[PDB]
RNA sequence: CAGCACUGAUUGCGGUCGAGGUAGCUUGAUG
């Protein structure tokens, strides 16, 4: 009922301005804040504490501090974070890169 | 000693060669970059067995240029020596320090002091040699050594080998 | 990128293992002892003393040598150096845990203050997630101030069981500056916890205890939050800066190290001379000071560790901090080549997907087309044209990895392209590009247009696409970025093009329409009352480029 | 000009994967280091001429790789080191998932 | 490089690499227990001289054959026949292989993919580790004390007598030059 | 882990991102002097030819679609439908 | 913040909305798998109106001189009057449209019938209309099986999730449900004949596009829906240029911060 | 991003919003 509430309460902020936004977006935010256990804030207090990588939560309001306690207890980064990669200068698992591409030498012969 | 190990290489192909007979160009590439190579991890990769069924699997295209990288899984014949191994070969050189023998693609050298007492080195001999009351080691003479130690190096492997022990010497 | 072939294989990065440096490793890595605080001047002479910056580390003066690693400046990343301290020192930022640690494990014998035996404890060691499995431990050990020797097992609260022992009271601890203190409760008894001491108690911590507490047996052992050997970032991290010659230029950092260096030696020259017992811990605090401020500078305990001229100083942490700094400033967003900006203005004559680039800009920006039989011809005409006539080019590059500067080279007019060479040419009508207007908060705040080279100095865009970037012409400025890889383009032209952006998903409605003149007018013309006569109904038809030629 | 965070935010939205890599790399920092397959660091003494490699300390010469990363980042790492933190760079995953 | 079918998570601490000798302690890359591409276990492959001379050749020739399926569109004797087969299917820069053929062709103790067969069936029944089963079949041997000396990894493993039997039969099936 | 051609479960159509990248990659190669498997009716712009190759489904490539868990499904340009 | 907090979320090849951990956030982006771009306002006729009007519109009884289809409609109509094997399908049709009604009224209590849904059916017909030059005079040629039987086979092809098993092939129904209500709503036998005289040819046509245009309205495994979401909330947060309680820009902040002390506490009771 | 350029404008001094406080104060956001 909380999620319901939350959403309801968010939609009303946009509705008061004749502004319109399709369910899905607000619903995603609502959901994002609500999954884990209940109400998790979109602030340095909540969302940026979760198990997300280090280099990610690292690009937002607590930089050095975060990296310090990162090597201290030897974290490990998947490198699945869009950010992660950007920091690294590599293509991210983002749309155009949500897959790989390959040359099937076989069929590469029927074409001749 | 000699071996048959299952290995695998990775070659990066530039679009150009993306033809009808690519499979063919890869193989050859595989060959020029493996046949004759050396490492301490594998020894001498001498020859690629079974040339026909070489696996190329599907190749994946890198992501900034068009090249493709294939993981060619092949099989071959290798040779990597060992300390404590006993192999026999042909002498090749000789001097006031000992004589160098050749065990296959490799070469094992023998120190003057790492051989028998009663065997002296002869200077003015020609070609150079070592003499014993009964033995005559020189150029061709086939010996049989014990590799006391192996040393890796650039594109090859070498070793010091004694013949002071028993059942060793020439035959 | 970087130039020069490397017989090395190339892979991407997939995992990043964070950890702390082991004084043993730091020593292993280095290639420089670094024993002198001076910069170079071998008694004023110019070079470098096998002391600070280049006791073999990186290089200056635009000279090969980087430990024979030659290559020079552009290619030789840094080579760390070290500097053996004299007496253990805390790590400015880690202090907090080291306090939270000692509170979690009593000294003298170093071991947990709670075991499976305590029920309220088990439930703690279960929590698989170091991060929380710690603020669980610590929360239940700051309270126990006795190193119990026997605890009643799960049986009778009458039967007593034993484990390890040495009940020397657990001294509560508080942070007083850059050190730790604790009392031992008639009436208290206050004494100062020594670095050296702290290290030891950690050095004996158990391997099974490490882990219980949030650490890792190979990447981070608590006995490392305390510094022993100090790694010295090579020049490229604290580059010089020379005002021609006979002048300095040293980086804030280079000094701070030099400070730590000076402040080190004197604290050694006193351990082998007149050592007035408690007139040393008045000079050791200096080292813990310099070493601390070097890393963090905006400490809560007021003194900022100023530098001559009263300019605070730049702690390392300062460089990575919020925006305009490394992470958020250099890695998350960069300055970039192939970009341009000027003012926008309307133009009821370009299609929707177009954008007017002024010759000036069109003559500067560039695209690298690879010579292919499909164009050798076309491309050669450009290379000849030179970089002054518009449709032209301004740089030819052979496979050999060397640049031909079309505006100078004695062979400018010459040249014969080679299938495989690249020819940086001017941007031409239809090279797709990313055009944008900040602030960017919309997908549409950035879109791809078809280039159209026009004169006069302004970016020209079609009215309708105006409300998306959200812009007026009251002197508003806009940005353009030029693609570079045949594949990159495709990405702009296949998902970023404007014709695609027509329908918007943030409100399932189209987000572009007809406005101003074009709108207001469409209405007038509509009215029944409205009639147009032949001598114009023929011009109107002509204007529509898709007219079937049928009146 | 500047490709700010907000702008990054945008190309991620479009799902313009490659072009983002292009802005960030080929058109700015873009640099290449030599790594070790063990101590995941920028220690390698790549002589790039006679080939010789090595990370004595991790003592290598064989298991050496080379990546391409934004110089900025190279620095971020190097700085994180002078502060005693180890940013290991590995080319193969082990944790799976 | 070339990668050898076994991925060990080299967690930094790469210090414990044991020595080498005829203690049968060969690199971590040659355990008798080693993996085949298919994904199954497969005992090491010990090639004894002459036994290799054929493999090299056999597959070297079949290379010649198929090298052409795609081109339509006595001591001092085999020493030359082999030289050619190479200068037709070798990289020509493979001085290592040439020299590996002489050796492999002069010191070979056998000559028929039948004899070699026997050697194998004979030898294999010992339970000896592939390395021995090679050296045993590529080194002249008369007395156990001769073999169990030039192959110290045997000692307790076999019984002086039976080994003498095996050795005794090798030299019998030992083809003549 | 890998998935078998049968038991396949993804969309039978081509994601707008896939196609965008196939045209791209393909073009790039074509622009690098890679061989063309279609009759150039005279075109000269690589991305043009690319679009042509993709129209006669004569692009020798394969899209490997990675799933959240790590497994993946392989689809060929040939198989996928090009609605859009 | 809205951004940084949702970067990593994107739709995956299994049609699940996940972030960078692998954590599900949604099992079907938007709870429908449809891409925001292909969605228009459509009205759900089956909802509003007097119980009477409903009958007069979707009810067909082949056993009543006044509630069948005058032979001026279905070509083969005069020979159906009374048929009993038909009235069983023809009765299923109605006993369903009615089940629909009640359902919808349990989702949209307001009674609001206009909603965002993919594949604009209304027009799809309008085209079929003048694309075959239909004349409201001459009769049809659609069997009563034809209509009621194609409409069934159609729903069988509006696919979002593919899965070969129950759990999934179950989720499938869910993800489609609402749409189908709109579907049956417009392809009601009575409707399909008295309101828009369709031929067999035409009808067949409408069905193919509905199927096609639908498949095109799905979402593409690859969209970075998270960032999309953020911006979508954010941009409309600057156009905010300003019956008595906390509302607006500062309220939104109040939300995201999940602060305990909101200026306006209030609560409603019925 | 009011204004300065006194100490290095490839950046200091300082300003505005926001929170935190016993305050004789830290900063999160901020050209
Ligand atoms: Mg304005
Ligand atoms: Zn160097
Ligand atoms: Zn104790
Ligand atoms: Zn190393």
């Amino acid at each position: 009922a909380g999620r319901a509430a939350l959403y309801k309460e968010v939609y009303n902020v946009i509705a008061s301005d004749g502004s319109y936004v399709n369910y899905r977006h607000m619903a995603l935010l609502v959901d994002v804040m609500t999954t884990q256990g209940g109400l998790t804030s979109v602030t340095r207090h909540g969302f940026n504490r979760s198990n997300t990588g280090a280099l990610m939560r690292c690009s937002f309001e607590e930089t050095v501090e975060i990296l310090f306690e990162a090597g201290a207890s030897a974290e490990l980064d998947d490198c699945r974070g869009v950010s992660e990669n950007v920091i690294l200068g590599q293509m991210a698992p983002i749309g155009t890169g949500a897959f790989d591409v390959m040359i099937d030498e076989e069929s590469l012969v029927k074409y001749m | 000693m000699f071996f048959i190990k299952d290995l695998s290489l990775n070659i990066t192909l530039h679009p150009s060669f993306f033809g009808p007979r690519m499979k063919q160009y890869l193989k050859t590439k595989l060959l020029e970059e493996v046949e004759g190579s050396c490492t301490g991890k594998f020894g001498y990769i001498l020859c690629v067995l079974d040339y026909d069924n070489i696996d190329i699997q599907r190749g994946r295209i890198l992501p900034t240029d068009g090249s493709a990288e294939f993981n060619v899984k092949y099989r071959a014949v290798v040779f990597k020596p060992f300390k404590g191994e006993v192999v026999d070969g042909t002498v090749v050189s000789c001097s006031q320090h000992g004589f160098e023998v050749q065990v296959g693609p490799m070469k094992v050298f023998v120190t003057k002091h790492l051989m028998p007492q009663d065997l002296t080195f002869n200077a003015g001999s020609n070609p150079p040699s070592y003499q014993s009351s009964e033995d005559v080691i020189t150029i061709k003479s086939r010996i049989r050594v014990k590799i006391e130690g192996c040393i890796s190096q650039v594109s090859s492997i070498h070793a010091i080998g004694s013949i002071k022990e028993d059942y060793l010497g020439a035959i | 990128v970087g130039q020069q072939y490397s017989s090395a294989p190339l892979r991407t990065v997939k995992e990043v293992q964070f950890g702390l440096f082991s004084p043993e490793e730091v020593r292993a890595i280095s290639v420089a002892k670094i024993r002198f605080p001076e910069t170079m001047d071998e008694t004023q002479t110019r070079a470098k003393i096998g002391g600070l910056n280049d006791p073999r580390l990186g290089s200056i003066d635009r000279n090969l040598k980087c430990q024979t690693c030659q290559e020079g400046m552009n290619e030789c990343p840094g080579h760390f150096g070290h500097i053996d301290l004299a007496k253990p020192v805390f790590h400015v930022g880690f202090i907090a845990k080291i306090k939270k640690v000692c509170e979690c494990v009593c000294m003298h014998c170093g071991k947990l203050l709670l075991d499976e035996h305590n029920e309220l404890m088990r439930q703690a060691l279960a929590i698989k997630d170091s991060k929380k499995r710690f603020a669980a431990i610590w929360t239940l050990c700051k309270t126990k101030m006795v190193c119990e020797t026997d605890v009643p097992s799960e049986d009778d609260p009458t039967q007593l069981v034993s484990r390890g022992g040495c009940g020397n009271t657990q001294p509560t601890i508080r942070k007083d500056g850059l050190k730790l203190v604790g009392s031992w409760k008639d009436e208290p008894e206050l004494r100062v916890l020594s670095t050296e001491e702290i290290l030891n108690i950690f050095k004996h911590i158990s391997v099974k205890d490490f882990t219980s507490l949030g650490f890792n047996e190979v990447f981070s052992r608590p006995e490392w939050m305390i510094l022993t050997c100090l790694p010295v970032p090579p020049p490229p991290v604290r580059p010089s800066i020379s005002f021609n010659e006979s002048q300095r230029g040293e980086d804030d950092l280079t000094f701070k190290l030099a400070d730590i260096l000076k402040a080190n030696i004197s604290l050694e020259t006193l351990e082998h001379n007149g050592a007035p017992h408690h007139a040393i811990e008045e000079a050791e605090s200096l080292l813990q000071f310099h070493v601390a401020t070097y890393m963090d500078n905006d400490i809560a305990g007021q003194p900022q560790a100023l530098q001559k001229s009263g300019r605070p100083v730049k702690s390392i942490r300062a460089r990575l901090k919020g925006k305009e700094g490394r992470i958020r400033g250099n890695l998350m967003g960069k300055r970039v080549d192939f970009s341009a900006r000027t003012v926008i203005s309307g133009d009821p004559n370009l299609e929707l997907d177009q954008v007017g680039v002024p010759k000036s800009i069109a003559k500067t920006l560039t695209y690298p087309e690879v010579v292919t039989p499909y164009n050798i011809d076309r491309l050669t005409q450009l290379v000849r044209n030179g970089p002054n006539e518009h449709p032209g080019a301004k740089y030819v590059i052979r496979d050999s990895g060397d640049r031909i500067d079309l505006r100078y080279s004695k062979r400018a007019g010459d040249i014969q392209l080679q299938y495989g060479w690249k020819v940086e040419r001017h941007i031409m009508d239809n090279d797709p590009v990313l055009f944008n207007r900040q602030p960017s908060l919309h997908k549409m705040s950035m879109m791809a247009h078809r280039v159209k080279v026009i004169p006069y100095s302004t970016f020209r865009l079609n009215l309708s696409v105006t409300s998306p970037y959200n812009a007026d012409f009251d002197g508003d400025e806009m940005n353009l970025h030029v693609p570079q890889s045949e594949e990159t383009r495709a990405e702009l032209s296949q998902l970023c093009a404007v014709p695609l952006q027509i329908v918007s998903p943030q409100s399932n409605k189209p987000c572009m329409g007809i406005v101003q003149d074009t709108l207001c007018g469409i209405r007038k013309l509509t009215l029944r009352d409205t009639f147009i006569e032949l001598d114009q109904v023929l011009n109107m038809l002509y204007w529509v480029p898709d007219w079937d030629g049928v009146i | 000009l500047r490709f700010g965070e907000m702008e990054r935010d945008c190309m991620i939205a479009h799902g313009a994967a490659s072009f983002l890599k292009e802005r960030l790399m080929e058109a700015s920092d873009a640099f290449r280091v030599h790594i070790c397959g063990i101590c995941g660091l920028m220690t390698v003494i790549a002589k790039l001429n006679h080939n010789q490699f090595e990370c004595k300390g991790c003592d290598n010469k064989i298991d050496i790789y080379q990546i391409h990363i934004p110089y900025a980042a190279k620095l971020l790492f190097q700085e994180l080191m002078a502060m005693n933190i180890t940013p290991r760079l590995y080319t193969d995953r082990s944790r799976d998932f | 490089s070339t990668s050898t079918f076994q991925t060990r998570r080299r967690r930094l601490k790469k210090v414990e690499e044991e020595e080498n000798a005829a203690t049968l302690q060969l690199g971590q890359e040659f355990q008798l227990k080693q993996i085949n591409h298919q994904g199954e276990e497969e005992e090491l492959i010990a090639l004894n001289l002459s036994e290799a001379r054929l493999v090299i050749k056999e597959a070297l020739v079949e290379r010649r054959r198929a090298f052409k399926r795609s081109q339509k569109k006595t001591r001092e004797k085999e020493l030359e026949s082999i030289d050619v087969l190479l200068e037709q299917t070798t990289g020509g820069n493979n001085k290592d292989l040439k020299n590996t053929m002489q050796y492999l062709t002069n010191f070979s103790r056998f000559r028929d993919q039948e004899t070699v067969g026997a050697v194998i069936q004979l030898l294999k029944s010992t339970g000896l580790h592939p390395f021995e089963v090679a050296q045993l079949g590529s080194l002249a041997c008369d007395t156990a004390d001769e073999a169990k000396t030039l192959i110290p990894s045997l000692n307790n493993k076999i019984s002086d007598d039976e080994l003498e039997r095996i050795l005794k039969e090798l030299s019998n099936l030992e083809t003549l030059y | 882990k890998a998935i078998p051609k049968d038991q396949r479960a993804t969309t039978p159509y081509m994601t707008k991102y896939e196609r965008a990248r196939i045209l791209g990659t393909r073009a790039l190669q074509i622009s690098m002097n890679a061989p063309v498997f279609v009759d150039l009716e005279g075109e000269t712009d690589p991305l043009r030819i690319a679009m042509k190759e993709l129209a006669e489904k004569k692009i020798p490539l394969v899209i490997r679609r990675y799933l959240p868990d790590g497994s993946f499904e392989d689809w060929s340009v040939e198989e996928l439908i090009v609605d859009l | 913040r809205l951004v940084k907090a949702l970067e990593d979320i994107m739709v995956h090849y299994d049609n699940t909305t996940r972030n960078s951990l692998g954590n599900v956030i949604q099992f079907i982006y938007g709870e429908d798998g449809m891409d925001a771009a292909h969605i228009e306002k459509q009205s759900l006729d089956t909802i509003g109106g007097s119980d009477a009007a409903f009958e007069k519109r979707y009810r067909v009884d082949l056993l009543n001189t006044d509630h069948t289809l005058d032979p001026s409609l279905l070509e083969s109509g005069s020979e159906i009057l009374g048929d009993l094997k038909l009235q069983v399908l023809l009765d299923e049709e109605y006993k369903q449209l009615v089940k629909d009604r009640k359902f919808l009224r349990e989702v949209f209590v307001d009674g609001e019938a206009n909603w965002p849904l993919p594949v604009n059916i209304r027009r799809i017909i309008q085209n079929a209309q003048q694309t075959f030059h239909i004349d409201h005079t001459k009769p049809s040629d659609l069997t009563i099986k034809d209509i009621v039987l194609g409409v069934k086979d159609l729903q069988e092809n509006l696919l979002v999730l593919r899965g070969k098993n129950e759990i999934i092939q179950n989720a499938q129904r869910d993800a489609v449900t609402l749409f189908c209500c709109l579907l049956r709503s417009r392809l009601a036998t009575r409707r399909v004949l008295q309101e828009y005289r369709l031929t067999k040819q035409a009808f067949d046509w409408v069905l193919s596009n509905i199927e096609a245009q639908f498949l095109r309205s799905v979402v593409h495994p690859g969209e970075m829906v998270g960032v999309l979401a953020a911006q979508s909330i954010g941009e409309p947060a600057t156009q905010m240029t300003l019956k008595k309680v906390t509302s607006g820009v500062p309220r939104l902040k109040e939300i995201l911060n999940v602060a305990k002390n909101m200026k306006t506490p209030s609560l409603t009771v019925y």
